[PDB]
């Protein structure tokens, strides 16, 4: 519901901040990345909602299904 | 008797193969010739 | 109970080659 | 460049790494007088009486604060691209006149002589290098 | 009853202030000496140094919190889970030193970085160091917690 | 039919529930005049009444009544509604009419609406119910 | 980069270059409409892909379109 | 420059022509609709005044009228709820055994069965049990009878109809000036005085002559209808003398400061009343009186037309230090021009205040026989703590449409909100950081007591068991409020509440307050809580920082305050505006309040609330199973909401079966609010095209033309869903198992 409900350009603003928090942090100022930390993109951000969200739909009826039905005939 | 594979195998899946496949693959979308 | 222990070898072993062949197939379908 | 960066007293909002390893930019401008104005990166900062240079990180900054430089009236605003080697080119305007009006020497790029319901079909053009908004 | 927070430089323009954290001369004494930045060390001299304390504290969390706590293997199993977890460290300093990484950043604080995290040699004659440093910082915290009760009994 | 559908003044299960029949409206036998309606219907063993949809005149007021009923209250109202919109595209400004009914127009039609089958018919056979295909806008295919 | 067409049904009435916030639009003579001028796009590399050009055109299904492409440090809008 | 009064005489002529003008107020939808946004477009713009006028003395007129109208709906409301009292309720009843009578209004029609819900509520009365605690309250005003309720509910109708015509007459017939509103030292010294310290000190006159007489025979037990009117406490003196004897020496110890001859009726009790488990009713008095004469004091501070107090304006500007440059000049001016600074920071603060009232009232239970009635202890403090949820989200939301409209940099310059933006990556990116360290470190514990449960291994949890985690520094600030009267506060006899210290107060066989231990749940909730808030408070934030402009999108504020994006480029740039934050902020709120409900409900009927033995043994409602299963997921999935729930889903045929109505249907709204936050309107828009044709087809197709809704608008019908289903669900939940165990 995360990736669902708040859409990209909240994340990009964050995102921001923290770049420039690592580039003034003294000693973590000795690394960086090689690739630009961007927020995912807009269908990127509904392909990983949509993943979660079927994701935990069916682990969440298995595990009932299963164990409802093993708790009462083994 | 052979129950003492699967001391071997799960931390060469949970551990091994892991750190070998990401660090290739951390190398190889790094490198800048392929 | 189960199977004896150079079965298990020898289903090892057997294992190794379709992880050979799919290595080669996996690195001939890149290119 | 010449000019003199406007009276404020920084920010966290500024240039980064970006400016001293690919590209930096810049705008000039001349002020009547001196006067508050809003930075894009936050905050207030005081232009100076005469010519003025202030660096931001991206060309979009100083359309920005050239478009709230129009209601001070001050339209003689240049934005400069600066490359770490040095490498000053003018870019805004380009041609010396403003974008909205027309000038003569302006030639047409990606012009297509035809409206829009008229493009080929994505299957008319596959497995080819052309899109079909390409010509 | 004048102003503490400047910018950097004098220039206003980069994302920067001088504030009292940022740039006291206590602090820019401590962050500049700190082994990473003190200078006449050579990369295996900084990286063997990080090392040392990095392996002593880490012996720390792994011994008295960790599933062998309780038992009388706990010292041993917290100077094994440093260990494991500095050789994870060297990995991953070798991997971003063989991917050619960027370079190290200078800041209000440090005006200048070695050039020992310039370059991939430096980086690799670091980490090498970091895993010697980070097995024998470990180790030393070992013997010192394993033995406290000798080393109390010495008095 | 089906499903053990026994009448319900037979079956003992709704025999049952109707001794504790509690009272629907301020009627103290609200209860039992429910029970004593219900009566003729057909009955699972449970003793709920289950209704009979398939159209038979046995069944005619289980689903067959209430939608002749249905049918001819929702074509009233869609009715009315379609001869208000044809009746207020032709005076001069038609969206403001949509937010501010003319009750000089809306009422009449309201008051006329009764026979709409017969004005629904006398319009499909003259062919002013359906725009032709050719003259409502559609997408590119 | 991003690429911006041009389509003859425009009119010319300025308005997806005010629009602009990377000024990669511009005016250039013409004989096609009345205001005798055309949109024309030859900064697309500042282009970022935000559309308000599309926005600020009048013509029925727009005279100007962004076809969204490869993306860029310009075109992702970074600051860093 | 004085504070008078200047009118203008007639500025609106009274005429009922634009009420038949829909949308007359603003000039772009004054044309007429088009489109159906036009119908929408006219309620999101009614209330938004700066697009109304551009001029501030009309939008301050317009404010002032409409605060009016508020208020008439508000007395409209408290007059109904005591006219409910007066002739819908078993409050004479209730009064009688304030024990065993549910305290019920709100007698239901019967019709198509729904006289089920007229419960068995005791005192010979069938209705809907009533948890807004209105009896309490009317018992705590001291009235006996249903007469003096119908007297109070008429006057509440004829001060709400003057209430009305106040609005009617500041608008039409005499409308103030600007610089009338912009008396702000002269407004903050009435309101200290008369509205909260003379108020304050009228309601100590009640409360010692009619609150405190007539609770005090009922807590001696005479009779509801022995107890004389109260205007007999007043003629016949004696019957103060009677039971206060301080009364005796009449008001000139009051002037000569002989008063400790008042300690009869103005005692520093500290502790609850033992037959109603309330506080003294003299403590309360005393309360009043000391704080009404700070009130009134407090109201002299502010310079109005003799010359004498301050200005405020020189007190902000000389409120600088080295490091926040100017400091709070400039301030003045932000807060006498915008009316959304004002509604900015009184939002947020009246926010904080009833979050503040409703931890107040369940620890120190003002109201008699309010800390034994379980469901009113758990109801009015839910119910405070979301008013201030919402307010708090209102003063972000307001405080974001100063930073976009009325922001002036020339004022803010070097100041201390010119400085805050000019650090505000420093702010956010820390407050990021915070964030996830409080995550981590509060839920990430959670989870590992839930797989160390789960892997057979209690002996690794955070428990109590276990590796412990103790709240040392809530247990130490418990014991100093435990050994405070007598010690730091010597004049009070018992503490100020039983929840930090004191023993067991037993009320009617029930605990109405015990000590409230704290122990590693309690530790891990509180850090639950303080991550919620920081995270509410860096969505909230982060959008009042950056409504004017970031990184990314530099002309932020030349958008708005409320607009759905700047398009996909910029690798898209969805939900930057100010009004996105308020609405990602709002789940967050949810979150953190829903949590914060949840954790009062178990850790009350768990520790607290209970049954007393007549030995003295404690038996709580849970049983005291908080301490182990409040430290997992699981345990609060299982032992909170699987078994608390038992009594919203058997409910059906009973009275409370509209409570499990409204669970269902309340996930139904819950789930429905997901249709429009996970969609966009592209897809609605086109759905609507082939539905058009439809139309077209059989010439029925309107000329308002149907439109999607548009992005902020299915955002806000979103949250709006969310925040309505999931509160309503918790609201039946808590209401369907507090009136059943409780
Ligand atoms: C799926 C593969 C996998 C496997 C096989 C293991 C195996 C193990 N985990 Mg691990 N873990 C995994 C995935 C896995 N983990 C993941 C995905 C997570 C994230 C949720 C964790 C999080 C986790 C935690 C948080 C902890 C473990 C711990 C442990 C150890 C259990 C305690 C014990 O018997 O050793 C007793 C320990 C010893 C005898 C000393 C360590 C010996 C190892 C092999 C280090 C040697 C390195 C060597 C110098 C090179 C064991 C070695 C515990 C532990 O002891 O870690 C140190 C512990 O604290 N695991
Ligand atoms: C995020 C919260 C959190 C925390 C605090 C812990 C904590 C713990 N877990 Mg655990 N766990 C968690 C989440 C968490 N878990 C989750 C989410 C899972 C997934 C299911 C598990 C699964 C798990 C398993 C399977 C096991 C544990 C175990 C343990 C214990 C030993 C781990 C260890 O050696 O740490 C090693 C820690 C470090 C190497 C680093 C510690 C970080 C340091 C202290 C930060 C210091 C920052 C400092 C203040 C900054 C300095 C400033 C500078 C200027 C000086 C420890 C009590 C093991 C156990 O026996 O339980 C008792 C075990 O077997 N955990
Ligand atoms: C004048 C009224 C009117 C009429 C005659 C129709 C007629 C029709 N609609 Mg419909 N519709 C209307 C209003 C109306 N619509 C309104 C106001 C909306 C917005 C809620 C819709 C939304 C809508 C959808 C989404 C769909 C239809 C569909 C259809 C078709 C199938 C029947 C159906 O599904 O009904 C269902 C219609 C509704 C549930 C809407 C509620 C009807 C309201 C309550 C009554 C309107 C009466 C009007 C306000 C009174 C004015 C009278 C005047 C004297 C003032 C049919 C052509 C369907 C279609 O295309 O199938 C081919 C379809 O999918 N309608
Ligand atoms: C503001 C708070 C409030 C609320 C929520 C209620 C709620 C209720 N009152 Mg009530 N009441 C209130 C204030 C309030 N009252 C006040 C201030 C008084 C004193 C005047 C009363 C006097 C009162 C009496 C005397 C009675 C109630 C009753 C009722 C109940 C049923 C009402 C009903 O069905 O009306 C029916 C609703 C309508 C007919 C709606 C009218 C629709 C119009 C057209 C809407 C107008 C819109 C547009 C501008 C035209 C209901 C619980 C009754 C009681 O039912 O329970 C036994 C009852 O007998 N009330
Ligand atoms: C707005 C507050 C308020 C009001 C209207 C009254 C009103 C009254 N008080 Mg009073 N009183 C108040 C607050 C108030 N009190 C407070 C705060 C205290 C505590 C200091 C007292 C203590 C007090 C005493 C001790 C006496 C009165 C008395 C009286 C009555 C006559 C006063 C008089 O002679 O002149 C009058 C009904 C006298 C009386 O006869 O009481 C009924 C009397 O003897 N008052
Ligand atoms: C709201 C409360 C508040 C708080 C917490 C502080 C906190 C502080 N002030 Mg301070 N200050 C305040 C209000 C406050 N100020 C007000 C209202 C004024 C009047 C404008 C000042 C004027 C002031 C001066 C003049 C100085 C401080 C200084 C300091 C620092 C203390 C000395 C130190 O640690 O070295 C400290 C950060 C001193 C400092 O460190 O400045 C560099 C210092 O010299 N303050
Ligand atoms: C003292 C309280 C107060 C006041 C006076 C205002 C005043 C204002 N707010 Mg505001 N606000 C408040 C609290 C307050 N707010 C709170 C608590 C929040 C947090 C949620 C907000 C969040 C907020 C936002 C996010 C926005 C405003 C805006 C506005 C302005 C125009 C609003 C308008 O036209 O109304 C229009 C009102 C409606 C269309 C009604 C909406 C219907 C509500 C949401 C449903 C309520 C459900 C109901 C209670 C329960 C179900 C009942 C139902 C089944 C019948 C106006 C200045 C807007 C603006 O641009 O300001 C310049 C804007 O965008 N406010
Ligand atoms: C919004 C909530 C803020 C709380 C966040 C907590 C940690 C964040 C700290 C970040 C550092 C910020 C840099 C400050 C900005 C800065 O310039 O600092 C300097 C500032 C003083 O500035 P000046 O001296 O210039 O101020 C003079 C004028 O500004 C007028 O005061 O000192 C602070 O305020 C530090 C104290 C904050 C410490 C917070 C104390 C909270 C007290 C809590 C009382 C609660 C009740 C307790 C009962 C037991
Ligand atoms: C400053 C400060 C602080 C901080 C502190 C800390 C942070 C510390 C740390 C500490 C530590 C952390 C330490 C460490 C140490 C270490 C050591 C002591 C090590 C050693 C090692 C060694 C000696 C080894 C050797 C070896 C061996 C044995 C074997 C072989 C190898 C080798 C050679 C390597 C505080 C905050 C408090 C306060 C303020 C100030
Ligand atoms: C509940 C309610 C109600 C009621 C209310 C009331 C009934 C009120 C009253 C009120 C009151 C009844 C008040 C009063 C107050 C008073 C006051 C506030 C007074 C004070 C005074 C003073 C301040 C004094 C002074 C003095 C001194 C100090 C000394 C010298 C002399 C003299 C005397 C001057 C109503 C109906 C509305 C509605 C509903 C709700
Ligand atoms: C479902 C959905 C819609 C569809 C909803 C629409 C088009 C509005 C809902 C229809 C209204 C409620 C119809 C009102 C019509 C008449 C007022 C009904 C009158 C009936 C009388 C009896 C009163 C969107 O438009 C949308 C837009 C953006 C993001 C998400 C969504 C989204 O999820
Ligand atoms: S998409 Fe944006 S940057 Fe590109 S041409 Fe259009 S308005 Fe300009
Ligand atoms: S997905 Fe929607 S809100 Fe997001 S950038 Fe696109 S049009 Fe805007």
């Amino acid at each position: 519901f995360m990736f669902l409900i708040s859409w990209r350009g909240y994340w990009q603003e964050l995102i921001e901040t923290l770049v420039w928090a690592h580039e003034r942090t003294p000693i973590a100022n000795l690394v960086r990345w090689k690739d630009k930390p961007v927020a995912l993109s807009i269908v990127q951000a509904r392909v990983v909602g949509l993943a979660h969200f079927t994701v935990g739909y069916v682990l969440t009826y298995a595990a009932f299904l299963i164990a409802s039905t093993a708790g009462k005939f083994g | 008797d052979a129950s003492f594979l699967s001391s071997i195998f799960v931390p060469v899946i949970g551990w091994v193969v892991p750190i070998a496949t990401f660090s290739f693959l951390f190398l190889y979308i790094e490198r800048e010739d392929v | 109970s189960s199977i004896s222990d150079t079965q298990v070898y020898i289903a090892l072993v057997v294992a190794l080659i379709p992880g050979l062949l799919a290595w080669r197939l996996a690195t001939e379908l890149y290119k | 460049l010449s000019g003199k960066t406007p009276l404020f007293a920084g920010s966290t909002g500024g240039l980064l790494t970006k400016a001293v390893e690919e590209e930096k930019y810049a705008i000039t401008w001349t002020s009547p007088k001196a006067q508050v104005f809003e930075l894009p990166t936050g905050g207030a900062a005081t232009m100076h009486e005469g010519e003025n240079l202030l660096y931001i990180a991206r060309k979009e900054y100083g359309i920005a604060l050239g478009g709230q430089l129009r209601k001070f009236k001050i339209t003689n605003y240049k934005i400069y691209r600066i490359l770490p080697s040095g490498e000053t080119t003018f870019i805004h305007p380009a041609d010396g006149v403003f974008p909205e009006k027309v000038n003569a020497g302006r030639e047409k790029v990606r012009f297509n002589a035809r409206s829009i319901g008229e493009n080929p079909n994505p299957s008319q053009v596959k497995f080819s290098g052309k899109a079909t908004y390409d010509a | 009853n004048r102003e503490v927070v400047f910018p950097a430089g004098r220039d206003p323009q980069w994302g920067n202030l001088e504030t009292p954290v940022n740039a006291s001369p206590l602090v820019k004494w401590f962050i500049n000496n700190l082994p990473a930045y003190r200078p006449g060390l050579t990369p295996f001299r900084r990286g063997l140094e990080v090392g040392m304390a990095h392996g002593y504290f880490l012996f720390g969390p792994f011994a008295k919190l960790g599933p062998l706590r309780d038992a009388a293997n706990a010292n041993l199993a917290g100077l094994l889970g440093a260990i494991g977890l500095v050789v994870l460290f060297t990995l991953a300093l070798s991997l971003y030193a063989n991917s050619n990484p960027p370079t190290a950043l200078a800041s209000v604080t440090v005006p200048n970085p070695p050039d020992a995290f310039q370059s991939k040699e430096g980086w690799n004659n670091f980490a090498s160091a970091f895993l010697i440093g980070g097995i024998g910082g470990a180790v030393v915290a070992y013997f010192l917690t394993s033995n406290l009760a000798l080393i109390q009994g010495l008095v | 039919l089906g499903a053990d559908l026994t009448p319900c003044a037979e079956n003992p299960a709704f025999q049952a529930l109707a001794k504790n029949a509690r009272n629907t409206t301020a009627d103290p036998q609200s209860g039992q005049k429910r029970f004593e309606r219900y009566s003729q219907a057909l009955c699972g063993p449970e003793g709920y009444p289950h209704l009979i949809v398939d159209g038979r005149l046995d069944r005619a007021g289980d689903f067959l009544i209430p939608s002749i009923l249905f049918l001819y209250i929702a074509g009233w109202i869609g009715w009315v509604g379609r001869a208000y919109l044809q009746a207020i595209k032709k005076d001069s400004d038609t969206e403001q009419k949509e937010i501010q009914l003319d009750l000089g127009i809306a009422l009449p039609i309201i008051a006329t609406g009764f026979a709409w089958p017969a004005a629904a018919v006398k319009e499909l056979l003259s062919g002013e119910l359906t725009a032709k295909d050719s003259e409502i806008t559609v997408s590119p295919r | 980069s991003h690429t911006v067409k041009i389509y003859d049904t425009c009119i010319g009435c300025t308005q997806c270059v005010r629009a602009c916030p990377t000024d990669v639009l511009e005016m250039v003579p013409w004989d096609g409409c009345k205001a005798a001028q055309v949109a024309s796009s030859p900064r697309t590399e500042d282009c970022v892909g935000c559309k308000r050009c599309e926005t600020a055109c009048p013509t029925d299904f727009l005279s100007i379109r962004v076809y969204l492409g490869a993306e860029t440090t310009r075109s992702m809008g970074l600051a860093y | 420059k004085k504070a008078r009064v200047i009118v203008d005489k007639d500025p609106v002529p009274t005429s009922f022509e634009k009420w038949a003008q829909p949308g007359h107020f603003d000039r772009t939808l004054a044309r007429g609709p088009k489109t159906t946004t036009w119908i929408w477009n006219l309620h999101a713009l009614a209330h938004d005044f700066d697009t109304h006028t551009s001029d501030l003395e009309d939008i301050s007129r317009k404010i002032f009228a409409a605060h009016f109208g508020h208020l008439a709906v508000v007395t409209i409301w408290l007059s109904g709820m005591i006219f409910h009292g007066a002739k819908f309720s078993n409050y004479e009843a209730w009064l009688s055994d304030p024990l065993n009578v549910r305290p019920s209004a709100q007698v239901v029609w019967p019709i198509v069965g729904q006289d089920i819900l007229n419960g068995d509520v005791g005192g010979g009365f069938h209705g809907i049990q009533i948890t807004s605690g209105l009896f309490q309250v009317w018992r705590g005003w001291g009235i006996t009878n249903s007469f003096q309720l119908y007297c109070t509910a008429i006057g509440g109708l004829v001060l709400a109809g003057l209430f009305l015509f106040a609005g009617w007459f500041h608008y039409h017939k005499r409308a103030p000036k600007l610089e009338w509103f912009q008396n702000v030292e002269s407004m903050l010294n009435h309101h200290l005085q008369v509205l909260l310290g003379c108020g304050s000190l009228g309601w100590a006159g009640h409360l010692i002559h009619v609150s405190a007489p007539i609770n005090k025979l009922m807590d001696a037990g005479v009779a509801v209808k022995d107890i004389p009117l109260p205007h007999e406490f007043i003629l016949n003196k004696s019957l103060l003398i009677d039971l206060f004897p301080g009364f005796a020496a009449g008001l000139t110890p009051f002037f000569t400061l002989n008063w400790g001859q008042y300690a009869d009726f103005l005692t520093f009790k500290g502790g609850l009343n033992p037959v109603t488990g309330g506080l003294w009713m003299t403590d309360i008095a005393h309360h009043h009186l000391a704080i009404a004469v700070v009130f009134i004091i407090a109201g002299h501070q502010y310079r109005t037309n003799w010359g004498i107090g301050h200005s405020i304006k020189e007190i902000l500007e000389n409120h600088k230090g080295p490091f926040t440059g100017e400091g709070h000049k400039g301030l003045y001016e932000n807060l006498t021009t915008s009316w959304h600074a004002q509604l900015a920071t009184n939002l947020a603060f009246l926010g904080s205040l009833t979050i503040i009232i409703a931890h107040h009232m369940y620890a120190m239970p003002p109201y008699p026989y309010l800390a034994t009635d379980y469901a009113t202890q758990l109801c009015i403090f839910t119910h405070h703590i979301w008013i201030g949820g919402f307010l708090i989200v209102g003063g972000a939301a307001h405080a974001a449409i100063f930073m976009v409209r009325d922001y002036d940099p020339v004022v803010n310059q070097n100041n201390v909100l010119d400085r805050v933006i000019r650090h505000r990556d420093a702010i956010i990116s820390h407050l990021n950081w915070v964030c996830i360290f409080l995550g981590f470190h509060s839920f990430g514990l959670y989870i590992h007591n839930d797989t160390m449960r789960a892997l057979g291994r209690p002996q690794d949890m955070f428990s109590d068991t276990a590796i412990q985690l103790q709240p040392v520094f809530a247990q130490w600030v418990q014991n100093l409020h435990t050994l405070a009267p007598g010690g730091t506060a010597p004049n009070a006899l018992e503490p100020v509440s039983y929840a930090f210290g004191g023993g067991v107060l037993a009320v009617g066989g029930k605990v109405a307050m015990m000590p409230i231990a704290l122990g590693t749940a309690d530790f891990l909730i509180h850090h639950i809580h303080a991550f919620t808030i920081h995270v509410t408070v860096l969505i909230l934030l982060k959008g009042v920082l950056f409504a004017r402009s970031s990184r990314l999108i530099p002309d932020k504020a030349n958008l708005g305050f409320r607009f759905p994006c700047d398009g996909p480029g910029r690798g898209g740039t969805c939900q930057v505006s100010g009004w996105d934050h308020v609405f990602l902020g709002l789940f967050w709120m949810y979150n953190s309040l829903s949590i914060v409900i949840f954790h009062f409900s178990w850790k009350m009927q768990s520790d607290v609330w209970g049954t007393v033995d007549a030995a003295g043994n404690v038996s709580h409602i849970t049983g005291g199973n908080f301490a182990q299963s409040a430290i997992t997921i699981n345990g609060w999935l299982r032992d909170f909401l699987w078994a608390q729930a038992s009594q919203v889903i058997n409910s059906y045929g009973s009275a409370l079966s509209a409570y499990g109505l409204m669970f269902l249907g309340a996930h139904f709204v819950w789930a429905f609010s997901l249709m429009f936050l996970f969609s966009g309107r592209g897809y609605w828009q086109e759905l609507i095209e082939s539905i058009v044709w439809a139309h077209n087809k059989l010439k029925v197709a309107p000329a308002i033309q149907p439109r999607a809704l548009s992005i902020t608008q299915g955002r806000a019908v979103g949250v709006a869903h969310y925040l309505l289903g999931g509160i309503a669900t918790t609201w039946a939940f808590f209401h369907a198992h507090i009136l059943s165990v409780g």
